[PDB]
């Protein structure tokens, strides 16, 4: 009774964004154990989207405003170019770039690892181990939804069934981010320059640009 | 539905297979018409024939393998060895035969044909019939080896 | 875990007796090579 | 149906078992009594079908089995790179690697052991290595020792992952039956994924790492001076100066219209001048083709999508007259039964094993391999005895399908059927014609040294008396050499130099590689290898067919598949069994194998290999006299065993020492097989009734009841020995001689 | 090349076009044929790159 795409049994469409498509049928739920669950994936997907949801701005961001914004030496670079070291060879900061990463890693242990915790048990993570927020914690029956508040501070839906029409726009735009990024690795790894000043190209001239044309 | 291997004479609890190699009509005619498968002929009839064929054969080996030769005048005389081939041969057949059956015995070779026709009684393989067997059969070893060397001696061949 | 004390002293403490053992010897010569003879008395 | 993931949750992790011995076998879990409890632990250690009868068990089991041979193989290849990086001259080597020695352990100073660090070459004292690792390196473009040890890193890594990995799919996540069945899938992934992007990925390293620094090695540049692999592919520039065709991108490929890329890729043939190893031109050209004949092959099978094909499907529909409704009911048996896998996998493993010797010899693959003797007879003399053994094993699951698996009422299949109704003349024939290869092959030297040893050198046969000449052979070797331009327009040189005809080749003073003679002296010793094989076959297959049943014994198949026999009565029944078989080809496999790698060293020394001028003279190692000495049995007693022996007898005080007692060593172990192999446990064991009566006379008798050896072990330690012995001696005796000489 | 193009386009249109004279899914695959497209695709271009080697020489 919806759109959906190629064959699977257990795509009941109870799913956001389900257009009933796995050809792989890797969500195929017969064994399960491991990473292959089908529940994992939809969450993956989600945290996945998530993450890309948000870098795809990043790998832009900075590209475009340099062009129309106030950026100087930090101008940005290729998004690609500041933090791998051959291109362009990245760039001083405040701290050592090693060191970040160790800080960086750091920062995230904290916050990732809990998320599993949420998906190991419900609330344990926003029980106990002091500290306000530990309240915070805990939240949601669901960990793909902490339902944050904290997480969601603006019900924002929440509380509506609508919250399924927002659930689905989270994962299509998730999907798009997702497809964008994966464009970059393939522009700026061909192309070079940025993905935004890769844009351009095939702007200020069409016909000359394009990949038949790149090549 | 139709397989070319079969049991022996419709038998599959008897040795035996039935193979193109074993029960084709060719190979059936020509192993009928042998010497030795003749069996209502004479023994030493049938043995002549299997020394004369097989004493002209042999000359050949001993003469362009031998030491004699191999460039050495000796020549057609290896023949001889082959001569004293079939004298050994000759001896050991005798001696089989003295061996295996007796004077007053019958025969050991199977009356009952293929198809069961219980009708005939068979062959040598009797101490009679054995010792005529190579009787003839040195008779002709020594005749076909004096043939092949008197062709020799002739000469016209292409290996000699 | 007690058994993993069991997996030891199977012919596991063959080896490590050996290899204690080989040490100790190699050890020795190393200290006093290419002895003969017991020359202390 | 549908292929898909199938798995189940964990399946228990402890220690528990570990203090538990034998724990897999309720017979032997229970404890010693005797001290045969001990041997039988580790012969049935890996007998996983004889644990339980759960084929989805067994299936998980052999699992990650492979993984763990996977961490150990990654282990070994971690530590050949670190000693590579450590404790290795490769850096000098790669400077000089026509007078240098390659050596990569350094021994420590301890009793005298410093004396095996001889002088290799570039200031550098250690033991040269005949593995063939650095003519690998210098192929891959590896320049320093900080390569090598990331290597070593990255291989240490990997280990850990396939370590991991079994105790995952074992512990955790357990494969299901249906998983490991589907056949037309795991082909598919084999032949296009392991093989075709396998092949495809190392024809990339070659085209951006290989070639571009192997043509600076050439160029004569200093290899420290060389840029490192990731500044040709940043710098397009400097892979455009050499190989210009990388000028443009994708194109030509993209707008087809093949090739401007004939500049890096070609079907030149033959071997560099320079290097004496084939060109890397031509290997990266090759290694294109595999990638993308195997994509292709990799989608023959049906799966989740109606097209391609079912192997069930094939089989049935392949019947003739003479066969019945043969292959019909194999697809059954071979995803039902391990050890039918394993045997035809241990076949033509093993059949490519001995393929790849002969062909890494004749068409020397690595830069600087041909002229370094120690490797090249090293490593065909390796794969000759990794695929001789394989090809034993074969037989041995072969055997064992037919007692454990073979079952008619459930899996029939007709095409093994008849061939039980009629192995009576099978074997019967086999017989005849290995004596008739024995005859016509060995009886001919027998005729040779007796008409040598009466002075009659014209009766013999010889290429100066009664020639034998191989004639097809020779023209075959004729039609390789009119190959290129006439057959094969394409291809510039011949396929190998032994097809050359006129043309040699040479690095430093050594020969590379040249046209092999064949004479009546390779004609006596190919029917050699034609009789020894055969008997091999006749002694496994004999095994294999009459492993059920016989007429002396109709229901062998109750007693097993390893059993000692079935008493004196009978005559005597003796090794009736398909392990006897086995452990009785065992002996013959290494009979021919030993007379195949005899058969190579001596051909290699006195018609190919030796010194060369700069005026054409060419002065071989045994100066040419395999034509008329080697077509005697004295002959091959004196002109090669006891003359070439020399070095390894002469070692001692040397850097070679160690070969000198590995082949007294080899020697001593090799009688001692005798031992075990002329005697049995009846008498063993009533000898170690008196001694035991001592033991316990001082209180000293041990609870666990001493035994002597099973009937079977008995004749497993003396099969043991005597491979060990005797390869041992030819290993310490080849190596000595040919770095010696060499 | 144009003309190399045009060849490599009608045998892909040519293994296409098969979708019905030749195989494809077929009888009863669990699809809604993407997999036909494909190997129709690759199938035309594996004999389009053979013809217009030949047609290099
Ligand atoms: C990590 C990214 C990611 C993950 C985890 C998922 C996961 C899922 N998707 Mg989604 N999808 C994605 C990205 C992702 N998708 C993107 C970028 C698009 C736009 C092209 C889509 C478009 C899409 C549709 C239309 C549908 C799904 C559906 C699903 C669900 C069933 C299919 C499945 O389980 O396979 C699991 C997938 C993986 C384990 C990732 C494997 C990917 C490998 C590495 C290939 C990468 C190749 C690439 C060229 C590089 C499952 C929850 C179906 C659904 O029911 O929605 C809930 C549905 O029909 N997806
Ligand atoms: C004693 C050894 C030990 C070890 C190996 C750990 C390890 C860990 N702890 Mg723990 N912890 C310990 C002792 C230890 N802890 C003690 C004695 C206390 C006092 C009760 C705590 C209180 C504690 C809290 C409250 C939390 C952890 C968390 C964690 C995890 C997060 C680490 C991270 O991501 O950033 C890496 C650290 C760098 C410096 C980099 C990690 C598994 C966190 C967690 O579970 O996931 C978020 C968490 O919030 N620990
Ligand atoms: C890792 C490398 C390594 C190094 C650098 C050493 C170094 C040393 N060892 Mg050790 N050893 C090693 C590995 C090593 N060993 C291994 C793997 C084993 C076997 C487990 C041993 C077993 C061993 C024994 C038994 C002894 C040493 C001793 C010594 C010291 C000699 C003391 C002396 O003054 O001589 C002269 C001593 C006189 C009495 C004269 C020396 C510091 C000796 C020592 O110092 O005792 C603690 C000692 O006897 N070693
Ligand atoms: C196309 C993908 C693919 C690849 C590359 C492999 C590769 C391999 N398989 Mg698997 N297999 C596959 C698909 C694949 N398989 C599928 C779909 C099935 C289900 C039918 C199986 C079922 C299967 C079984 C039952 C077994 C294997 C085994 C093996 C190993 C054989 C030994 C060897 O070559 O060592 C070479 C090692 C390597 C080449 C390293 C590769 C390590 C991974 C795969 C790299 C992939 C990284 C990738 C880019 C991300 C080899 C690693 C055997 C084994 O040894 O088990 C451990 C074994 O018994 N396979
Ligand atoms: C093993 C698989 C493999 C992998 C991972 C790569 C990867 C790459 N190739 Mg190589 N290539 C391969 C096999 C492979 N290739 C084979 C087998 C051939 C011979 C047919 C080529 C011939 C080739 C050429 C001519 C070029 C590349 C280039 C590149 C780089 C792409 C830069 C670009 O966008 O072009 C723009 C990239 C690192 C390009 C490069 O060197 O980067 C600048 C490029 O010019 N490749
Ligand atoms: C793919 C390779 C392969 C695999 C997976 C197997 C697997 C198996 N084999 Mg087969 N086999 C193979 C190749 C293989 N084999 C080859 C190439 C041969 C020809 C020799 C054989 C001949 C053979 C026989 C005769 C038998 C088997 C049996 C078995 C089964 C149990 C064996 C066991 O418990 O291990 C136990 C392992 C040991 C006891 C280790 C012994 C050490 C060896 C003998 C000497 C090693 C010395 C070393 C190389 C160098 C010396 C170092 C030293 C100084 C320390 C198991 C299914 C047995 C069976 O009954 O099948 C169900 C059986 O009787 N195999
Ligand atoms: C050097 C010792 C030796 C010799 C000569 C043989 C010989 C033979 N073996 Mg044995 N084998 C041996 C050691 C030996 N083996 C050992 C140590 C083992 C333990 C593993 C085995 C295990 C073994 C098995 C399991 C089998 C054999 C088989 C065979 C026969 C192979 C067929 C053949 O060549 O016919 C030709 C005969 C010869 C080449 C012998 C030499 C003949 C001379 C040179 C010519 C005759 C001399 C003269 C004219 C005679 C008249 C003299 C007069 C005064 C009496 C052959 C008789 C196979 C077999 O039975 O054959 C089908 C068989 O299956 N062997
Ligand atoms: C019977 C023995 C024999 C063997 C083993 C070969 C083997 C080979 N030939 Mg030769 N050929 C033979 C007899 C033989 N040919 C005879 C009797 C003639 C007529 C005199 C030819 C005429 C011939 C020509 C004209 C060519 C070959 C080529 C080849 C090579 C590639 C073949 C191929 O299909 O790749 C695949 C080919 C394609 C995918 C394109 C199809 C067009 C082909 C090349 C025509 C291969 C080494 C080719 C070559 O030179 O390789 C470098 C080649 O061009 N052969
Ligand atoms: C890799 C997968 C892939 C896919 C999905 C396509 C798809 C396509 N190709 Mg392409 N092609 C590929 C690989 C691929 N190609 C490779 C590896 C080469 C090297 C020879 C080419 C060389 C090539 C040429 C010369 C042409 C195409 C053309 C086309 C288009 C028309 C196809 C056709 O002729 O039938 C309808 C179509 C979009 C045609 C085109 O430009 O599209 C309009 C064109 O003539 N391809
Ligand atoms: C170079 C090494 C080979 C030396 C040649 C001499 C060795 C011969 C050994 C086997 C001979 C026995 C052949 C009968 C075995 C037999 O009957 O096979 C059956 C086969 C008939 O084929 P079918 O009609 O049964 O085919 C359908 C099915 O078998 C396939 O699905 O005949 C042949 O193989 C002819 C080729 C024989 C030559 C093989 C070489």
């Amino acid at each position: 009774w919806f759109a959906s795409k190629q064959s699977l049994s257990y795509l009941d469409g109870s799913l956001p964004g389900d257009y009933g498509f796995d050809p792989l049928g890797l969500s195929d739920p017969e064994g399960t154990g491991g990473f292959i669950e089908p529940r994992w994936l939809a969450y993956g997907e989600v945290i996945n989207g998530r993450f890309a949801m948000l870098g795809a701005v990043g790998a832009i961001a900075p590209e475009y405003l340099g062009k129309v914004g106030l950026i100087p030496q930090e101008t940005a670079l290729a998004w690609f170019q500041t933090g791998v070291i051959p291109p362009a060879g990245t760039y001083n900061y405040w701290a050592d770039n090693y060191t970040l990463f160790v800080l960086e890693m750091a920062l995230m242990g904290f916050a990732e690892h809990r998320r599993f915790q949420d998906w190991a048990k419900p609330g344990s993570m926003g029980k106990q181990y002091f500290l306000g927020l530990e309240k915070g914690f805990g939240g949601s029956g669901n960990p793909a939804y902490p339902g944050g508040p904290f997480f969601n501070p603006l019900g924002f839906g929440k509380d509506e069934k609508s919250l399924k029409e927002l659930k689905l726009k989270e994962v299509k735009n998730g999907r798009l981010a997702m497809l964008a990024i994966l464009g970059y690795f393939i522009q700026g790894l061909v192309t070079g320059v940025g993905p935004y000043q890769n844009l351009l190209d095939h702007v200020a001239d069409p016909v000359n640009n394009n990949v038949l044309t790149s090549l | 539905t139709y397989q070319v291997v079969q049991p022996i004479n419709g038998d599959p609890f008897i040795g035996s297979l039935e193979t193109p190699v074993t029960s084709s009509p060719l190979v059936a005619w020509y192993l009928s018409n042998l010497p030795g498968y003749r069996t209502a002929v004479n023994p030493l009839l049938r043995g002549i024939e299997v020394g004369l064929a097989h004493g002209f054969f042999l000359v050949g080996p001993f003469v362009k393998a031998g030491p004699l030769r191999n460039t050495e005048i000796a020549g057609q005389a290896g023949s001889l060895a082959a001569a004293g081939l079939v004298v050994i041969l000759s001896i050991c057949l005798t001696i089989y035969g003295i061996s295996s059956f007796n004077e007053g015995d019958p025969s050991t070779a199977p009356s009952l044909t293929l198809t069961g026709r219980k009708k005939q009684p068979d062959q040598l393989q009797t101490a009679d019939g054995w010792a005529k067997f190579t009787g003839g059969f040195f008779f002709g070893g020594i005749s076909g080896v004096i043939w092949a060397f008197f062709l020799l001696y002739v000469l016209d061949l292409p290996y000699y | 875990r007690d058994l993993k004390t069991y997996l030891s002293v199977a012919p596991v403490a063959s080896t490590l007796w050996f290899a204690a053992l080989a040490g100790l010897l190699i050890e020795i010569n190393r200290l006093f090579p290419d002895a003969l003879t017991f020359p202390f008395f | 149906e549908v292929k898909i993931i199938l798995d189940r949750d964990p399946i228990k992790t402890s220690f528990e078992q570990w203090a538990k011995p034998g724990h897999f076998s309720r017979t032997i879990a229970k404890g010693p009594d005797t001290t045969t409890w001990i041997w039988n632990l580790h012969a049935d250690a890996h007998d996983f079908d004889s644990h339980t009868s759960d084929l989805e068990e067994i299936s998980r089991k052999v699992f990650s089995a492979h993984f763990g041979q996977l961490s150990i193989i990654f282990l070994w290849l971690s530590g050949m790179y670190f000693h590579g990086a450590r404790f290795s001259n490769y850096e000098a080597w790669l400077n000089d690697p026509t007078h240098i020695r390659p050596s990569a352990q350094v021994v420590w100073p301890i009793v005298g052991q410093e004396i095996l660090n001889g002088d290799v070459g570039g200031g550098f004292r250690g033991i040269q290595i005949t593995s063939g690792f650095f003519q690998i390196w210098r192929a891959s473009g590896i320049t320093s020792e900080l390569q090598l040890y990331c290597t070593a890193i990255g291989a240490l890594v990997f280990a850990g992952l396939m370590l991991f990995a079994g105790w995952f799919h074992y512990h955790k996540a357990a494969p299901k039956l249906a998983w490991f069945q589907d056949v037309e899938s795991m082909l598919n992934h084999h032949l296009a994924g392991l093989l075709g992007l396998g092949s495809l990925s190392w024809a990339g390293h070659q085209v951006h790492v290989s070639l571009p620094i192997n043509q600076f090695l050439n160029a004569g540049v200093d290899p420290k001076e060389i840029p490192l692999p990731h500044e040709f592919i940043l710098n397009r520039d400097l892979l455009a100066q050499l190989y210009p065709s990388f000028a443009e991108g994708a194109t030509p490929f993209f707008t087809l219209n093949w090739s401007k890329y004939a500049d890096f890729l070609t079907f030149r043939g033959g071997l560099d001048p320079l290097t004496g190893g084939l060109w890397l031109t031509d290997i990266a050209h090759h290694h294109l083709a595999i990638a993308i004949l195997f994509l292709i092959a990799g989608h023959m099978y049906r799966t989740n999508w109606g097209i391609g094909h079912g192997i069930k499907d094939i089989l049935e529909a392949h019947k003739g007259p003479f066969t019945g409704q043969g292959h019909k009911g194999l697809y059954e048996i071979l995803t039902t039964s391990w050890h039918a896998q394993l045997s035809i996998n241990l076949a033509m493993l093993g059949s490519l094993t001995i393929v790849v010797a002969q062909h890494m010899y004749s068409m020397p693959p690595y830069p600087y391999l041909a002229t370094d003797y120690a490797t090249q007879l090293s490593l065909f003399t390796h794969h000759m005895w990794i695929g001789g053994f394989l090809i034993v094993g074969a037989a041995a699951h072969a055997a064992i399908f037919m007692v454990r698996d073979y079952d008619p009422t459930t899996r029939y299949n007709d095409l093994l059927d008849r061939v039980l109704r009629h192995r009576d003349a099978i074997i019967s024939h086999l017989n005849w014609v290995c004596i008739f290869l024995g005859f016509h092959s060995f009886g001919l030297y027998i005729h040779n040294d007796t008409m040598s040893a009466l002075g009659r050198p014209q009766d013999m046969f010889s290429d100066t008396a009664i020639q034998l000449q191989p004639v097809f052979a020779q023209w075959i070797q004729n039609t390789h050499a009119l190959a290129p331009g006439t057959t094969a327009p394409g291809a510039t040189a011949s396929t190998s130099l032994t097809w050359g005809g006129g043309d040699l080749v040479a690095v430093g003073n050594k020969v590379a590689l040249l046209p092999i003679p064949l004479g009546t002296a390779d004609f006596l010793v190919h029917h050699i290898h034609a009789f020894t094989i055969h008997v091999t076959v006749l002694i496994l297959l004999k095994g294999v067919l009459f492993a059920r049943s016989s007429r002396l014994i109709p229901d062998k198949a109750n007693l097993g598949f390893r059993f000692p026999c079935d008493g004196p009565g009978r005559g005597g029944t003796c090794q009736v069994s398909a392990w006897d078989h086995v452990f009785l080809g065992l002996f013959w496999m290494y009979n021919s194998i030993s007379v195949v790698i005899f058969h190579f060293s001596w051909k290699m020394q006195s018609d190919v290999w030796g010194t060369i001028n700069d005026q054409g003279v060419v002065t071989h190692i045994t100066t040419g006299n395999f034509a008329q000495s080697s077509i005697t049995i004295n002959g091959w007693l004196r002109d090669f065993l006891w003359a070439q022996a020399s070095q390894v007898i002469q070692s001692y005080g040397s850097s070679l020492s160690a070969y000198g007692l590995f082949f007294l060593g080899a020697h001593f172990v090799w009688a001692f097989s005798l031992m075990f192999l002329f005697s049995g446990r009846g008498y063993w064991q009533e000898l170690i009734e008196s001694i035991v009566w001592a033991h316990n006379k001082l209180k000293v008798a041990p609870a666990t009841q001493p035994r002597a050896l099973s009937i079977v072990q008995g004749r497993a330690v003396g099969v043991t020995h005597y491979l060990l012995g005797g390869i041992a001696t030819t290993w310490a005796f080849f190596l000595a001689r040919i770095i010696a000489v060499g | 090349f144009i003309g190399s193009s045009t060849n490599v386009i009608m045998v892909a249109s040519t293994t296409l076009m098969l979708f019905a004279g030749r195989f494809g899914l077929a009888p009863s695959a669990n699809r809604k044929t993407l997999a036909d497209t494909l190997a129709c695709g690759t199938v035309g271009h594996i004999i389009g790159v053979g013809v217009v080697l030949g047609l290099k020489t």
